[PDB]
């Protein structure tokens, strides 16, 4: 009836302090499609992010990704910020450099 | 080797508040070649490919925009029918297309659809192959647009691995194998230990979001045993398989 998303954080290269890239936020396995994601700079929610058209894999379940581009940097802190239907409250996962 | 060209579409009600909407996606394999949405104009074509210039999309363009009406006329006595009082929203998601190849010679057309996420009878089998109905021009678009975009579409882009430790506190480590830049999405990443299989964490493949793919398998050695495991990296790109010994 209402199937519960799948959450990963990525970087669309392999992270380096200084250089132009894209961070990725991938979202699956969830139904309905009425879903909610913010990509976090540090805390603070980032003003201008993209998004997939939304496909449903092979087994009905929605599939969507939010990116934007960004300047990895040692200190910095990222995450996704994630809201469903049937979550009881926002899920955040924090961007790991080696994941 | 046969190539495939599938439909997408999603369907949404919005009770007593408007209308319902929806979205198609179209597919050549592992390749997103077109997009619409509800009342748009006309349909999404990638650029990379040929861009019509006379190019009969127009063909897509008429099925789709038709075909995608099929919503409000599909949804609508879908939630009448099941009687889910049509006060709060549901959806319905349709999906055709085929899997096409001359020199072998052999056709295959899909259409089922789903309420709410469910499979709902649609009666006409599954294997029944192929050739006013799109189901005809299925190989035929197929055939053309391989000649489109022969470049994305007939490629075949080979992974760049590489390794990764993270010595624990522990005592013991966790080495992950990467898998980037593929295309197609399909891989086979594993990690053994001389010879033997370690019958392993790892991740779905996911887009990177310019048409490549990745992925890791990932498991926790004991560091001092990190040398009698390796990890094979094979995709139909590559000319022979991989074994990444922590990347040397």
């Amino acid at each position: 009836i209402q199937r519960t998303p799948k959450i990963q954080v990525y970087s669309r290269h392999p992270a380096e302090n200084g250089k132009s890239n894209f961070l990725n936020c991938y979202v699956s396995g969830f139904h309905p499609s009425d879903i909610e994601v913010d990509l976090l700079k540090n805390g603070e929610r980032i003003e201008k992010v993209e998004h997939s058209d939304l496909s449903f894999s092979k087994d009905w379940s929605f599939y969507l990704l939010y990116y934007t581009e960004f300047t990895p940097t040692e200190k910095d802190e990222y995450a996704c910020r994630v809201n469903h239907v049937t979550l009881s409250q926002p899920k955040i996962v924090k961007w790991d450099r080696d994941m | 080797g046969s190539h495939s060209l599938r439909y997408f579409y999603t369907a949404v009600s919005r009770p007593g508040l408007g209308e319902p909407w929806f979205i198609i996606v179209g597919y050549v394999d592992d390749m997103q070649v077109l997009r619409f949405s509800s009342k748009e104009e006309t349909p999404r074509m990638a650029p990379w490919l040929e861009q019509e210039e006379a190019d009969d999309w127009e063909q897509q363009t008429h099925i789709v925009t038709i075909q995608g009406q099929l919503s409000e006329r599909n949804l609508m006595t879908l939630v009448h029918f099941y009687n889910k009082s049509m006060d709060d929203s549901h959806t319905l998601q349709w999906l055709q297309d085929c899997d096409v190849e001359p020199d072998r010679h052999l056709c295959l057309w899909y259409n089922q659809l789903a309420y709410d996420s469910e499979d709902l009878p649609t009666l006409s089998e599954n294997p029944s192959s192929c050739t006013q109905h799109l189901e005809g021009h299925c190989s035929d678009v197929l055939q053309k647009y391989l000649e489109k975009g022969k470049e994305r579409l007939l490629r075949s882009d080979p992974p760049k691995a590489h390794v990764t430790r993270h010595p624990r506190p522990e005592g013991d480590v966790t080495l992950r194998c990467w898998a980037l830049g593929f295309y197609p999405a399909d891989i086979t990443l594993t990690w053994q230990k001389d010879g033997e299989e370690l019958t392993v964490e790892f991740v779905e493949t996911r887009p990177a979001g310019d048409g490549t793919f990745q992925k890791w398998a990932a498991v926790v050695v004991p560091l001092g045993k990190v040398q009698s495991y390796t990890c094979h990296v094979d995709h139909e790109g590559l000319p022979e398989p991989l074994t990444l010994r922590w990347e040397p």
